[PDB]
RNA sequence: ACGGAAGGGCACCACCAGGAGUGGAGCCUGCGGCUUAAUUUGACCAACACGGGGAAACUCACCAGGUCCAGACACAAUAAGGAUUGACAGAUUGAGAGCUCUUUCUUGAUUUUGUGGGUGGUGGUGCAUGGCCGUUCUUAGUUGGUGGAGUGAUUUGUCUGCUUAAUUGCGAUAACGAACGAGACCUUAACCUACUAAAUAGGGUUGCUGGCACUUGCCGGUUGACUCUUCUUAGAGGGACUAUCGGUUUCAAGCCGAUGGAAGUUUGAGGCAAUAACAGGUCUGUGAUGCCCUUAGACGUUCUGGGCCGCACGCGCGCUACACUGACGGAGCCAGCGAGUACAACCUUGGCCGAGAGGUCUGGGUAAUCUUGUGAAACUCCGUCGUGCUGGGGAUAGAGCAUUGUAAUUAUUGCUCUUCAACGAGGAAUUCCUAGUAAGCGCAAGUCAUCAGCUUGCGUUGAUUACGUCCCUGCCCUUUGUACACACC
């Protein structure tokens, strides 16, 4: 008797793209397979995590720096979908690297 | 190190009932975690036991990994006078 | 546990560094190759790729167990929520980390430096690698420092082909007179390098055309019409 | 300073010598031909290869050339 | 290798034509020297706002002092009628330190004193080492396999030309095939009315309203509805390959110009970046480390206070200025990189106080949601000033009010009033730079409890002059000479 829609939300994170996009695509395919209404995998600005660092461990040498960075892509998704199929979807199709988080928001 | 024998008893009994410790390198801290005693003589007691030849130590990122070898188990069992059919938590077959 | 997502990812990375360096310290005698941290909804699986898998597991499967315990206290985890897994390396020749550790071990037993280096290069190229290289720098049987370079095949140096194909490993070896630095580079076969490009950037392959006969001039061949 | 180094020239030479009947005068058609009949990894190199192939085709159309 | 030898090419760490400068002044910071108990130390193009070195404590490494063992382990030795530990109160101490003493009480085999040994060390040695980085060298240079020439060290391949940013190619050829470097390659910046989509981004229509106009319209508000993706996002892709044409080229590599383009300098900017080497730097980043030194009143560790900032003096990055293209008042009001609290207390809106710094009460934000449209400065408009070291300049000081901090004196920093110094565009000399570039202007981030005049990034306004040369300083290849090879120091 879980007919009450939870207007649930699925958000993603990663430091890589192809597996994150693959997980999002599988989520959308699962959602369409059981006739769920949704807002698409809305892209979020890739946050660039940047550190500048002097290369030389001892200060001697011509001034040389470097910049290391990751990018985090988010691509949150929300569903106006039934209960059990959604939770089953969240508990399946998980790839290391991409991190899945679920918010009921009901 | 001068360790009061009851805190040393706590150290030895905990090391036996499970088998491993981490003992953050930072001395002078009030209480070591899940021991309720000063971390300093925790580190020193496991150092003495390693010098005996009972604990294998491994230093990496200041977290003093400690593991109990078999002669360590025997020595702890004789010291703790606990029956000779109980093994530390590592020996339990918590397999796949 | 609530924390900023960028900080969460940075913490995940530093935790992976934690695990990799700790396992390098511990399983060095095991021919350690690598570690993977997979995160499930409930369990934090930690796959260990090492050479001596059966010794890593240990008798009755206790060694891995105690290792797990350390992790559960290194990161304040909960029992069951974390579990180790020891896996054999797919091919110990290709992994530069394992070769570096193995030939560090060989150096530890007073083996000939040149002999050990050339044996490593020969084994690596026997594994199917498209090129291997070893730098042995230090006090090679002399007070003055010197670096010996052994190589075979070809090793690229510029462009992420340096990251896509050639894998490196750096190790320190302790002797009775100083430290020896060891650098190992292997350029894997691009055709066998899955999960990425399968050739060099400037590798061009041309398909050989098929040969056909044109002479049939009228050749109005008729099929049975359908409607 | 566009000189079209070894790789593009050799690849275009082999392309002409193995696929002259299929090649044309037009850059875009030869670009699609390069995509289909040869596995150029990147696409900038593909474009350079097709451009030099078109240039060599034009030279051949003008007359017979060495190499 | 070198040549004040030749040939051919390159470079704003070279110059020409210039721009902005520095060197003159104040100050801030970093060196030297002096001084000191200590003013801790390493670097002397490739040391000097460098060691992320913006140190009040810590940092720390120096100095005057005070603690403790965090001396494992083995053996001997005492020793359970005490190996030992700790302490109230007083003298002592800076201390509310049982550090040391007065007395006594507590504690139980962990210890104590000797031997071996081991640890700790920002102790020494980067001229023992690793790793890393810097430099030679941002140039285009290297290498081996068969083959040829040499007795040989070596050489040819790696070159007469032309071309290229390029050992980049066209080629000629005792050279043939190859490998590394360059290129290719990734990130980033463009262009996408083509696709996928979006209450964490925007827009339209229509609601429900506000105001003004009165004509149906304008500028607004609403998390009310429907709809869309042009901009904002980010995925798959497309796009430029010197494309077409005209010149010029042993007519080949290629160069020049125009047109179409978004883009025609390799499209701009970068990231990796070869062989060989330096006695280049780092033991002061490392529980990386060999050797040497020390290891009990210690060069270990901790506590208190001082110093790393002193000042007859020289030098190196910079900041503010010498004013009219300006200073000061009002008013206009424009960004892009960021960052932001959990086992802690971050970014702060908004409302009240205070003149300000700031204070207080609440509310958001673990982040395209909130600070935030970071309503930033330069800039623009209207006025005051009027060539006067002046309303420029704001150093040096006096007094007061606050914030962080266990602690602010040797002023941490911010704010209020005042004194307002040198400074008149700076000699010899010398630095950087050819397009959204220099330069002006600020903001964010790293240092951060508080502190930048620093650095790393970002954006605003945005040019003058080249589009060349080997004259100075060097670099690459070739030829030549050498009595040089620690190589013209
Ligand atoms: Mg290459
Ligand atoms: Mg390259
Ligand atoms: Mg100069
Ligand atoms: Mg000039
Ligand atoms: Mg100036
Ligand atoms: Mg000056
Ligand atoms: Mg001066
Ligand atoms: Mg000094
Ligand atoms: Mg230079
Ligand atoms: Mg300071
Ligand atoms: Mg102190
Ligand atoms: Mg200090
Ligand atoms: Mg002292
Ligand atoms: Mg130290
Ligand atoms: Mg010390
Ligand atoms: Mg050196
Ligand atoms: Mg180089
Ligand atoms: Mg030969
Ligand atoms: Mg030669
Ligand atoms: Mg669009
Ligand atoms: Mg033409
Ligand atoms: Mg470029
Ligand atoms: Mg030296
Ligand atoms: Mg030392
Ligand atoms: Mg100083
Ligand atoms: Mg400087
Ligand atoms: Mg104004
Ligand atoms: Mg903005
Ligand atoms: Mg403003
Ligand atoms: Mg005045
Ligand atoms: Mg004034
Ligand atoms: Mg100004
Ligand atoms: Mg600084
Ligand atoms: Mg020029
Ligand atoms: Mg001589
Ligand atoms: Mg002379």
């Amino acid at each position: 008797q879980e007919v009450v829609i939870h207007k649930i939300r699925i958000n993603l994170t990663s430091t890589k793209v192809k597996q994150l996009e693959n997980v999002s695509a599988n989520i959308i395919k699962n959602a369409e397979t059981f006739k769920l209404v949704k807002k698409g995998p809305v892209r979020l600005p890739t946050k660039v995590l940047k550190i500048s660092t002097r290369k030389t461990p001892n200060g001697e040498g011509s001034k040389t720096w470097d910049t290391y960075e990751m990018r985090i892509h988010k691509r949150y998704i929300d569903l106006e979908a039934p209960a059990h199929i959604v939770k089953r979807i969240t508990q399946i199709t998980i790839e290391p690297g991409v991190d899945v988080e679920v918010i009921i928001a009901a | 190190m001068l360790i009061p024998k009851e805190d040393r008893k706590k150290i030895y009994q905990h090391l036996f009932q499970e088998g491993v410790l981490v003992a953050k390198k930072d001395f002078n801290q009030p209480k070591h975690e899940e021991i309720d005693t000063k971390n300093l003589f925790v580190i020193k007691a496991l150092q003495s036991l390693t010098s005996k030849g009972f604990v294998k130590t491994q230093f990496s990122w200041q977290y003093y990994y400690y593991t109990l070898t078999e002669e360590g188990v025997v020595y702890l069992r004789e010291y703790l006078n606990l029956p000779e059919h109980i093994f530390p938590a590592t020996y339990l077959a918590g397999q796949s | 546990a609530i924390i900023s997502k960028k900080r969460k990812l940075v913490a995940d990375g530093v935790f992976y560094a934690e695990l990799n360096e700790f396992f390098t310290r511990e399983l060095a005698e095991e021919g350690y190759s690598g570690v993977e941290v997979r995160v499930t909804p409930t369990k934090t699986e930690i796959i260990i790729r090492a050479t001596k898998v059966q010794d890593v597991v240990g008798e009755n499967g206790r060694r891995i167990n105690e290792l797990t315990l350390l992790i559960e206290k290194r990161f304040k985890y909960k029992r069951g929520t974390i579990a180790l897994y020891a896996e054999r390396v797919h091919d110990r020749g290709l992994s530069a980390v394992a070769q570096a550790e193995s030939m560090k071990f060989k150096l530890l037993n007073g083996l000939a430096i040149r002999r050990a280096a050339y044996g490593v290069v020969r084994y690596v190229m026997e594994s199917g690698a498209k090129g291997c290289e070893v730098v042995i720098s230090g006090k090679l049987r002399a007070a003055r420092a010197k670096s010996m370079k052994f190589a075979d095949g070809f090793l690229i140096h510029s462009g992420q082909p340096v990251n896509d194909f050639i894998e490196t490993a750096t190790r320190h070896v302790l002797l009775r007179q100083g430290v020896l630095g060891i650098k190992v580079k292997i350029m894997k076969d691009p055709s066998r390098n899955t999960s990425g490009p399968k050739a060099l950037p400037d590798a061009v392959t041309i398909i050989e055309p098929k040969e056909e006969e044109p002479v049939l001039e009228p050749s109005v061949k008729d099929y049975r019409p359908t409607e | 300073g566009r000189v079209r180094t070894k790789t593009v020239k050799r690849a275009s030479k082999a392309l002409i010598e193995k696929y002259y009947p299929k090649l044309t005068m037009d850059f875009q058609t030869n670009k699609r031909l390069c995509d289909e009949i040869a596995t150029i990894q990147s696409k900038r190199l593909r474009n350079k290869i097709a451009g030099y192939t078109t240039h060599l085709m034009k030279r051949i159309q003008k007359g017979p050339v060495r190499g």
